[PDB]
């Protein structure tokens, strides 16, 4: 059949740490449509002209809400509370990352707020003194998603659960912060494509 | 003979204690209101210059009542119209005066009604509190910018403090803390939506007919605490034009657990600001240092920067958690926390490393950091002659930690034993307040040499007139008991001889963590209980008093009503077998905690004493609040001490009041120890059927400090003493 | 000298005065419980019979305190679960047992919390109120007919009173009035939603830790007073497939004007009412009868009906307007007023007629009419020796005016004379219960002879163990002050000697129409003040007190405070100068208007009395409840009388209580004379700085019922009396 990128602009944006990878296009791949309707704001991985033509055999997408007033802690190396706690970038396959921003045109739905966790850290000891966070693997999630994964309403907002065994073995302890909304949704969009049937 | 101190040169206060307080507004300059007229002092020379005259602010038509210095001198902010809330929140009415263009400031006046207004360390910011809500002026003739908008009545208090963590946790109404070069402001957000509410009537003036019900947020033993979050919010990048945007510190998550305090806040450096937490099982606290950085704005509190203080066998603390004193760079911080064999001393810490190094040893308390420089470190502590009840100070090198200089050793051996210390904006002057066992004596010093400049008060008149007229004199000893030394002290009456028996008075707070055996001179109702009536009143610090190790200590803890009730009674024993104590005429009071030291005792069935005064005394203990409660007992919960919570109740003794007089006195007003609690006493004592007497104050307080109620309230409790003692 | 009447005999109630207390059921029977037994007695005969045994009493798993007996016969009603409100208001849980089939009603019983329930006067209708709604039921095993649905609770009362005028208007909790043969319910609905509310805590077991806020709608002296509507509903229609409608009868139009309240409503025939409404300016009542209309299915009241009472020289009634007795064909009734000159008695009405003939006439006042069958008609008056304090049973015939009988005069003038009658349905047998300066004897007689059948209860026992005990004696007499008679009583101890002298405590209560010196057997604190103590306890009968003529009662119109006190300090000048009475230990005691009595006296600083006890008193009259106040004082607006409102306050003259000794005693929980005014008592006290003694009774009510409370405020006035008199 015919495919496109028509799943990732429906319902409302997830966050960094709630993110959605998708497979899909199989068939055929197509090209510059998305970029075209979400324009983009940096385009720097470890080429367009690479990922644009040429075949491929499973292309897998990642979209989660994410200002463009806040860039920097997620780069090929960087020491940002977000790329320890809630996502960090693949290098497993050869993959590129692209942040964007929404028109005008309300084709998109805002969610509340941009929110991501500051600390994912368990908690074990006899008085429970001792601090350990819990870093988190590219492909895998943050620990602390059930956390409310819509979002936090709140600055301060922290909950925390009674960690199974078979996992430490202490008490988990997640808080979420807040950044204020923008005037218009931010997508951050980061493609990964390994070498055959997904071709343009 | 010569006349004595009677009651009504008490209540009258005819004999005035003459007091020099001063602030200090530079390094070598200070204020002092000398005849309603504001005087600049000069440390080195001592020529005082006028800075503001009398008619400059009794030409309007409301009479001022405390004034506040802006740091430069610019401004002079005046406060009317003063209404008393709590016994430290307050509203009242603020304008400023310039002193350059020497007029008043009326383009924006700060609003009636204003909770709390603080002025910057450094320039004039202003920084005042309106309906809960939070407003910044960078000059006085601007207009203000709102922080704050979730502010509410009995509900979200921002930058003040509500009623639990004002009576208990910070003992302010302050809750906003400028940085140090005055750019960033610190509030803490207090939430009260799930507190239930205390009610008591309030019946107004005759006028009214219908009395007021009074709505107070009051968590008691077992109740929800307020909520805090912690703020801090840039007040350099203010605009008119959009709202302040304020960055949340989150609590370390060793606390996120269960429930939580926040006890003390401190500002380290310009840009890093030291937080200290309390959990609700007051026992485990940390110590959070957090950084400001430039790329985010956020405020970051490194894990390897914490530090964590715990007991395993009491409470952490005095009262709260000590507050530590940092040095010019913020790297390093001096720190009173107790030792191994449980004694409380100073620390050097590290903010990277754990581990502290004691700079301090003995068998004696470090009672607070006076001031910290570069070279020395100022500090007070009873040492000297091992007495708990004296304070000295002393200084130690930074350099070497085995050079301690006394300061107030040996400056008055005879007279002055009780010193406290003011220091100057860069500590180099110290005003030292003694107030030993003669009268006060306020002495001005500089620390470059520790020479005596001069003598700025020594109540030379109030001397002459107290050796006109008779005084007692009083006495400080100790008994070893289990191999322990108590301390105790004696108010003797005039011409005291060891062969008559006198009557026993014995005046108890027994508090944990409470002093009574000070060398302290007071003119109060004791004075003249011995001047007059011959009465011993005595004053006992058994286990859980302060300032005497944390054996003492923490021996009260879970265990409240139990061990310092049977101190009391042995010190009543041992008093008695003295030979100069009469054993029929014993007899008791106390206030708030000491009324309730005086139910027990008199619900204990000993026998030792006759009569006994209960003022608002504590009845039973899921009645009082939850942080005062829960610090020495823990929760109410029928599976940690339940049985004690219900063990150490009044109304379990009351069978036993049949053989002594009850005299049972509460305010109707009272916020502090609720009238619910006499009330319980009371109909405990109804039902089984002992004859007691009783007294309500109506519109009064836990201090009861009205004047007419004061004296009314004094005046029974000396008819009831005479009349207990059958004193001609 | 055998053993006196001492505390504990009072307080534990030693000495029982033994009550034959009788309901009829019919013309010839009446029913006496005895031994938890219910007994049916027939009065020609004697005839024991048996009616309920123990079997039903026992077989049931909870306690039953009251019963109530369907006039059929065919029902018993059991009470039980009593949680009383107020003083006549109470809730409780009911159960209806069948007395033909011996069983138990299983079938739709009374629901649980029910307020008040009633029996039809003939038949088994039954109708309650639960959750302020009324519910009919034709027959106990039959579902509720739901009547109003306008109930709200604290809001809406509907077939009951809310506390104003349960309290003062129809002193019950009953606002329901059947049918003479169970047809039509008519009841009166008040509503309470701008009538202010009074707050005070309640302060329960010590299990609750946060104490309840009572939250009562009272209107105090000036405020918002309820609003009263009155329905007659029919029972006859009463179907479950709609809903059951009510016609409201309104006020006169003379009525409509102003405020005004409903005092007095009875069935005057078999089909028509005879309403009572008062002006809330308690001056000016009329009497609005109405008839039923069959053919347009309402209640149509006339004008010419219509009967007005009009009092100039001050308030109508005694208390409340007294309630007209109808005769047989409701045609003519007969109510007491007032005379030309000003004494009360019976005047012969008319429905169409305006005129009144008074059948009646002297210097004696009828206290109330009590039954009429066709031919004669019984009152009680004081006619009898010209004593206001004796009440005789006299009958007059009704075609012959001037043939007047007095059946109680001559049955035993030495021993009863103070008569209270009770009588049958046809009034054929009345039982007389004396009450007179010797014990309470009960008598059963027959009207037709006027003979004595039997003795029902003389006190054989009482009398027998009364003899071991020296019982204080009592003497009634007057004094002539200002040319007119006023009586005092005096309760004198055994042995009594004129040559001693005694100490006087003046038990005063001096209320409007208040009888203080009657001759009624009692066992009280006074008997054992006299017996025990040797305390002479007088009471007398000045301006304002009742049964005595217009001309005394009505001169405390609008100055309330101000003769009656007078007219006490002259009674204490005129007791001591007699000779028998100490001039320097005369005190003074009194429980609510006696309280106030009693704070105005020792305020007055006459210096006669030296101590003086007020058990809840009454301290300004804006504070208590607006009918009370409003009848004796009028509204306080600026312009009536608002200057004698602040003129007779307790607290305008406390700076004379400084010579005198006061006890001031109140309970917290009190509704009728709340906390305030001894809270205002107080702080004035406490700022003019004179010295008192006080007690407060928590949980309490206005008459200290519970034992524990009672016998401790006994026992306190006690040692209150014997310390302030010197006596051991
Ligand atoms: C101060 O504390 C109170 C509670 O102690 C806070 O009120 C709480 O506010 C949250 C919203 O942030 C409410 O959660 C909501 O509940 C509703 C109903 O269950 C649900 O439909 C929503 O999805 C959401 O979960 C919570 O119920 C409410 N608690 C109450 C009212 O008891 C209050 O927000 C705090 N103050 C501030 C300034 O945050
Ligand atoms: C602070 O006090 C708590 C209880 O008030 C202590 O916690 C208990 O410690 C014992 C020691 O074995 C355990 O058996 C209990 O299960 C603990 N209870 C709870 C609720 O944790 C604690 O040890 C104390 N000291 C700290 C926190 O340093
Ligand atoms: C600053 O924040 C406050 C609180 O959120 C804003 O005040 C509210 O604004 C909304 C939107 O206009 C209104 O619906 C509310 O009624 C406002 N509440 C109050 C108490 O005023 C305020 O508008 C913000 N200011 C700016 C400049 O954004
Ligand atoms: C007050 O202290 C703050 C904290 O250091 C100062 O703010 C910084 O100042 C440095 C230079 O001293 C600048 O490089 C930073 O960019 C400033 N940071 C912020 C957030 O403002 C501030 O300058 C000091 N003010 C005064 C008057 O000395
Ligand atoms: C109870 O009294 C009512 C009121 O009079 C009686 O009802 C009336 O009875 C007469 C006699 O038959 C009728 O003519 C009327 O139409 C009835 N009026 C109403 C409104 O019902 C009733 O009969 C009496 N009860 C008994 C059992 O006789
Ligand atoms: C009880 O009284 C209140 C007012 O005292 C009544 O409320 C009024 O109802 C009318 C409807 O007829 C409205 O027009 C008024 O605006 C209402 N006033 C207020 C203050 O609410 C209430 O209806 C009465 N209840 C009953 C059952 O009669
Ligand atoms: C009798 O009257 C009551 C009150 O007027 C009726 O109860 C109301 O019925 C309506 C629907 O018809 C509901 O919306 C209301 O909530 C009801 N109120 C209450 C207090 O229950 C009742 O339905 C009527 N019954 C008949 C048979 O007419
Ligand atoms: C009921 O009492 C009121 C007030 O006590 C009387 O009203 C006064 O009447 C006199 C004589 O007419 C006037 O001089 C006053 O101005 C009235 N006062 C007010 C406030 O209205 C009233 O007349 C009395 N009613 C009767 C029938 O005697
Ligand atoms: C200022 O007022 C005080 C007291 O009000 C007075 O003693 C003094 O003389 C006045 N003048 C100066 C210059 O202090
Ligand atoms: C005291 O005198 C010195 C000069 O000897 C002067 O500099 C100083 O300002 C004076 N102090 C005051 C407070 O006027
Ligand atoms: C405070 O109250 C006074 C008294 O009327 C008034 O003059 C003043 O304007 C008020 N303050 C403000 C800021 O309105
Ligand atoms: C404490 O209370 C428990 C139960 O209430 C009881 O078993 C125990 O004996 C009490 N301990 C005392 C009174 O010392
Ligand atoms: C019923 O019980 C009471 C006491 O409970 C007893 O005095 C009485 O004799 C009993 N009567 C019968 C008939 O059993
Ligand atoms: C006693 O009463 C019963 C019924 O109550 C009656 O049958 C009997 O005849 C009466 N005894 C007499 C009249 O002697
Ligand atoms: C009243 O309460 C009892 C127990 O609470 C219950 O058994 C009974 O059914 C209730 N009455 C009604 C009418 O529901
Ligand atoms: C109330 O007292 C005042 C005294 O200030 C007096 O002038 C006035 O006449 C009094 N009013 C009365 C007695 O009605």
């Amino acid at each position: 059949v015919e495919c496109d990128f028509t799943k990732l602009l429906s319902g409302t944006p997830p966050q960094v740490y709630n993110f959605n990878r998708l497979v899909f296009t199989n068939c055929n791949y197509n090209l510059t449509k998305l970029l075209s309707l979400f324009m983009v704001n940096e385009f720097s991985c470890d080429s367009p002209d690479a990922i644009a033509r040429g075949c491929y055999s499973s292309l897998t997408v990642d979209y989660f809400a994410y200002p463009l007033s806040m860039k920097s802690y997620m780069q090929p190396g960087s020491a940002g509370v977000i790329s320890q706690y809630n996502y960090k970038q693949s290098f497993a396959n050869p993959t590129c990352r692209i942040f964007a921003t929404a028109p005008a045109n309300l084709t998109i739905t805002k969610p509340s707020s941009y929110s991501f966790i500051s600390k994912c850290s368990r908690l074990t000891g006899d008085n429970s003194h001792i601090e350990t966070p819990i870093v988190i693997n590219p492909g895998e999630y943050s620990i602390c998603k059930n956390f409310a994964p819509n979002g936090f309403s709140q600055d301060g907002d922290y909950f925390t659960r009674q960690l199974s065994q078979l996992e430490g073995g202490g008490i988990l302890v997640g808080v979420g912060s807040v950044t204020p909304m923008t005037d218009t949704l931010q997508m951050g969009f980061i493609i990964s494509v390994q070498y055959n049937s997904v071709c343009p | 003979s010569r006349k004595t101190y009677t009651l009504t040169d008490y209540l009258k206060n005819t004999y005035r204690l003459k007091l020099y307080s001063l602030r200090w507004i530079s390094d070598h300059e200070y204020l002092y209101k000398q005849e309603n007229n504001i005087l600049v002092f000069n440390a080195e020379y001592g020529n005082s210059s006028v800075f503001l005259e009398n008619s400059t602010f009794d030409e309007f038509g409301h009479s001022i009542n405390d004034y506040s210095i802006s740091p430069d001198g610019q401004f002079i902010l005046l406060e009317y119209n003063y209404v008393k809330q709590w016994r430290h929140s307050y509203t009242a009415s603020y304008d400023i005066y310039d002193l350059n263009k020497r007029q008043l400031i009326t383009e924006e006046r700060i609003p009636n009604n204003t909770q709390w207004v603080t002025w910057s360390p450094v320039g004039h910011k202003l920084a005042y509190v309106w309906n809960n809500d939070i407003y910044v002026k960078i000059e006085p003739n601007l207009p203000s910018y709102r922080i704050t908008w979730t502010g509410k009545e009995d509900i979200i208090y921002n930058g003040i403090t509500d009623w639990v963590y004002e009576e208990e946790v910070f003992s302010a109404y302050s809750a906003l803390w400028w940085s140090p070069n005055g750019t960033f402001l610190a509030y803490a957000q207090f939430n009260d939506t799930e507190v239930p509410l205390i009610e008591y009537s309030f019946y107004s003036d005759e006028s009214l007919q219908y009395p007021k019900t009074v709505r107070v947020p009051y968590p008691k033993a077992g109740a929800v605490n307020p909520t805090v979050k912690f703020f801090v919010v840039n007040t350099d990048s203010l605009s008119s034009v959009t709202n302040a945007t304020s960055i949340q510190i989150t609590a370390p998550a060793s606390m996120l657990i269960g429930d939580h305090y926040l006890c003390d806040v401190t500002w380290a450096t310009q840009e890093r600001i030291s937080l200290q937490w309390l959990r609700r099982i007051q026992n485990y606290s940390v110590m959070d240092i957090c950084d400001y950085d430039e790329s985010s704005g956020r405020w970051n509190c490194l894990v390897a920067r914490q530090h964590i203080e715990m007991s395993t066998t009491g409470w952490v603390g005095r009262f709260r958690p000590s507050e530590p004193h940092f040095t010019l760079d913020g790297n390093s911080f001096y720190k009173i926390i107790s030792n191994e064999e449980g004694y409380r001393h100073i620390c050097y810490f590290q903010i990277d490393k754990k581990d502290c190094t004691f700079i301090t040893k003995g068998t004696w308390e470090v009672i607070g950091i006076e001031a910290l420089t570069s070279d020395y470190l100022y500090y007070i502590s009873n040492e000297y002659k091992g007495m708990p009840g004296g304070r000295n100070l002393y200084k130690i090198q930074l350099s070497d930690y085995t050079k301690v200089t006394c300061l107030s050793c040996e400056l008055n051996p005879e007279r002055c034993q009780y010193y406290s210390v003011s220091f100057s904006k860069e500590a180099k002057y110290y005003q030292l307040r003694c107030s030993g066992p003669g009268l006060p004596l306020y002495t001005l010093h500089s620390s470059v040499n520790d020479k005596g400049l001069r003598v700025l008060e020594d109540n030379s008149a109030l001397d002459k007139m107290l050796q006109n007229v008779q005084m007692p004199s009083k006495k400080l000893d100790f008994i070893i008991l289990n191999e322990t030394k108590f301390w105790y002290q004696m108010i003797l009456p005039p011409h005291f001889d060891k062969s008559k028996k006198y009557p026993l008075l014995l005046d108890v707070y027994a508090g944990p963590c409470s002093q009574k055996a000070d060398t302290v001179f007071r003119l109060n109702w004791a004075t003249y209980l011995a001047s007059t009536e011959n009465i011993i009143v005595a004053s006992f610090d058994g286990r859980g008093s302060g300032y005497q190790g944390d054996k003492i200590m923490h021996a009260i803890n879970r265990r409240l009503g139990t061990f310092e009730v049977e101190d009391q009674i042995e010190a009543a024993r041992q008093f008695s077998k003295m030979g100069f104590v009469d054993n029929k005429r014993i007899a008791i009071w106390g206030w708030s905690y000491g009324g309730y030291v005086t139910s027990m005792v008199l619900g204990s069935g000993s026998g030792v004493f006759k009569c006994g005064i209960a003022v608002a005394p504590v009845s039973r203990w899921e009645y009082y609040d939850s942080v005062y409660t829960e610090r020495y007992m823990g929760l109410p919960t029928p599976e940690d001490n339940l049985d004690h919570y219900r063990n150490s109740t009044v109304m379990s003794r009351a069978e036993n009041f049949k053989q002594v007089e009850y005299l049972l006195i509460h305010g109707t007003a009272d916020d502090n120890v609720h009238f619910q609690q006499s009330a319980q006493i009371s109909k405990a004592l109804v039902d089984v059927g002992v004859d007691f007497q009783a007294m309500w104050y109506t519109d009064e307080d836990h201090g009861i400090a009205s004047s007419t109620a004061h004296q009314h309230i004094y005046t029974h409790m000396s008819h009831f003493i005479k009349q207990c003692f059958s004193l001609p």
